[PDB]
């Protein structure tokens, strides 16, 4: 239920 | 039977997933802005304002036996707390298409979703590289103190590398020595490959030389990648939301909440 | 309630771990000078001076069959006991931001800490590769007896290998035969890749050709990596400390205690 | 309180281990003569003389059905039994530094030990490549029957190859078929490395090319490194011993017991 | 309580 | 590990004791004023004022077999209740110095503490001799009813004796008789020192002949040492207090709360 | 816990 | 107590 960014940063 | 009423969740978990992977892969290939700069961690949907920081002036640090120099960046007299905009696009899904996929037991057609996500990512790149100019946001090409480096002759092989050098030197004398990221317009980016110069530029950058369609005319920016010079605050990432239903169809919105904050305006150098 | 009372260590656990991981990641991902130097064991910050041994003008001999003839022995020409400087950067933290992170469960903004760590590491590289002339310290590129080698025709493909081989030759003639490590300015370092020379230099060095942005327009150093030729005395590493609590804000300081001692000045050659 | 007494063993076991491994690494890194000299087995401290064999002249051997041809005998022309010298070097440890390690807890530094070991290796290489004329010993470039070959000017492409090939012709004429190794002074070694000729020389030698600091400005040798041409005798390798305690300063001495025996002087060719 | 190196021995 | 986080009491009992002894010995060898002035017993930190008394006029008293003479009642002519000021000075102690003391098991360096003690003693002498004026305190040079006497013919033989004798006569006429103390500025101190004046002054005055730099270019006083004429109300003596931790340091301050009450202004004669 | 005195009057 | 060559030949 946390934020869980979807598309991870490329860097 | 389900399409006879104004449905809450028209798609089940299978096609919701399929949509999520579709959008995430399309955007991941499409994006050229995130690769340049590190994102700030996910704040959440509620957050709408973040502290916009400015750090004009250089305090490179101190060397001392006793640590008495007392150096420390000064907060700006008034914190501006810039607000977080919303980047979005919309696409339709036909109810007959949904029911056909359900009865055929076949993958659902998400071409409209992929197109909407690609357009939303392109608009994100436009926001990153250029200010909105109606919202008042500040872009990489509209920032105050861009450190403009003149572009004289550019087609001789030495000149292309020389201009990047000179930009590096300007960043040096302005105080940033961190790793460099280079973003180039498509024209001069393709042109630079004539003499193998691209690899040398990439090595000088040590973090990546990429190309953006949105840059118009000659457009090269060298930017210290490091945090405390530029950041991307993400309130919520690329998602797909259901915009009710009209005319029995199903409109959806590819959604993301981003804000590019340039903490130190001297960390960028345009051409 | 936490606004009103006085207490230690504002940030709690998770946040302390976040800060520590951020600073150590920044340090490791930024340090280049430490790549070619073997660090003296961690002193613990209690020690503030180290023996500045200078093994110069050494004497050969002692070929006898029964231990006669004697020797001059080995000792530093003169014990100096130079002191260890402190490299630090102060950043500030608002209390409303901390309590917003506490309540809303958003990640705390560590951009200021990351920037302070990066700038402190950059200052460390500055100290390592250059003396300051204000605290009586000495760097690699300004030392006495640096065994300079002329670097004409660097642009030409043959020259870069030549200059490197000549620098090696000088090191050998003087004494040091060690596997070498090179450090180059982004101009030179970028230029050699197009030629193809970088593979040659890598094979000659056998321990690494590296890029350091702290150097001049056209300069570089070839060194012997071995211990007893260079040392990085360490008293205390990249750490974050709390500068008390003034006016309800929260100042922190990123800290390093390093000193580069070149015991044998012949192991360096500049370009 | 060892500073008020004639201390018997100032250091303890891990310090002895550190000293031993430091001198071992110094030796392995520094020895260049031991790369081309096969070493006669470790004799120990007790042995002080070895048979010096002279194999002047070539006995081709015999082939026959019955095995009775009475071929020329191969044996030492005259047994000599010259003794094995001692190569040593003295470094020093200060008593206040010892006390500091005992209580202050600062780690001991043995950079003086490594420098002394390097100088001892340097003297060993000097002894191997050159006689001392005081103990009646012999080196590579001073022996009688060296088959000297003139050296054409280098910095000209193919001059180095022509010279080594000539020297090889001279060695083959004297009936030595052994694979060779080329040891060159740094100056002309760099001159050879300028034109990329080291590939041809290395593949012709197949035993490697090595550079020696001791060799004069313009000097070089080619040797057949196989046994029965040259040997190195080793009574005792690099070992660090305690020379009592005078002055309350603790002196130590690195020892090595070596002797080069060029059993076939025709196998070495100078330039 | 010891020295406890943090960023070091990157070689 | 304790250095990183600020603490209320960084120093241990041993360092506190060292600080206290150092400041005590500096005050003992520095406070010229205390040696003459008798000190009222300390009151504590809580008390901030004392009853400032006046005793204008003298009642001789009487002697009788039974004691019926109704002698004049002796009491304060006017209560004032002055407030007690604070004399203080700030010195700085470094965290690395404390850590080095803890590691080496050596006494802590208190040079700054000694300097602060010296300056605080100087300020106390300044307050005693000349009033601050802004707060309206009254000192030896600022007293009312000082019985000013000429000092002509200074540096002439016998001049000092004449001046002191005249002052002594004036004090006797007022009715003050006890052991006299003479305090002089350095200039006229040496001017009488040159030819035997000091021994005569020491005898006739009978308590002291002190020198203070706090006086002006050419001035002096001949106070009556005995109590009731003058006193020194004390709240708290020379102490060291911790003013928090700032910028990774330890600022401390030497503190006293002293108040000179000249109960009988006729007991003084200035020059 | 005596209030105490530190440096007594030199007198 | 054996011979125990310490600096073994590089060969």
């Amino acid at each position: 239920p946390e934020k869980r960014l979807t598309v991870g940063s490329l860097r | 039977p389900d399409f006879l009423g104004h449905a809450e969740n028209p798609l089940r978990e299978e096609e919701w997933a399929r949509l999520n992977e579709t959008v995430i892969q399309v955007a991941r290939r499409s994006l050229v802005g995130r690769r340049i700069l590190d994102i700030y961690g996910p704040l959440g949907a509620g957050v709408q304002t973040v502290p916009y920081d400015e750090f004009q002036g250089v305090s490179p640090g101190a060397v001392d036996i006793v640590g008495e120099q007392e150096t420390a960046m000064v907060f700006t007299d008034a914190r501006k707390f810039k607000t977080i905009p919303i980047i979005y696009k919309d696409f339709l899904l036909h109810w007959r298409d949904i029911e056909a996929a359900r009865t055929h037991n076949m993958p659902l057609d998400v071409s409209a979703a992929a197109g909407a996500a690609a357009l939303c990512a392109q608009q994100e790149d436009e926001l990153i590289f250029y200010g909105d100019a109606r919202l008042g946001y500040e872009g990489l090409m509209t920032a105050n103190g861009r450190l403009t480096v003149p572009l004289g002759d550019w087609t001789s092989p030495g000149g292309g590398f020389q201009a990047i050098v000179e930009a590096t030197r300007k960043l040096n004398e302005q105080g940033h020595f961190g790793p460099y990221a280079v973003v180039l317009s498509p024209r001069l980016y393709s042109q630079l490959h004539r003499g193998g110069e691209i690899e040398t530029i990439r090595q000088l950058a040590s973090d990546g030389v990429y190309q953006s369609n949105r840059l118009r005319g000659e457009s090269g920016v060298v930017v210290s990648t490091g945090r405390e010079n530029m950041d991307l605050a993400v309130s919520m990432d690329m998602v797909a939301a259901y915009l009710g239903a009209s005319r029995m169809n199903h409109p959806f919105r590819v959604l993301e909440a981003l804000l590019l904050r340039i903490k130190h305006p001297d960390a960028i150098c345009t051409l």
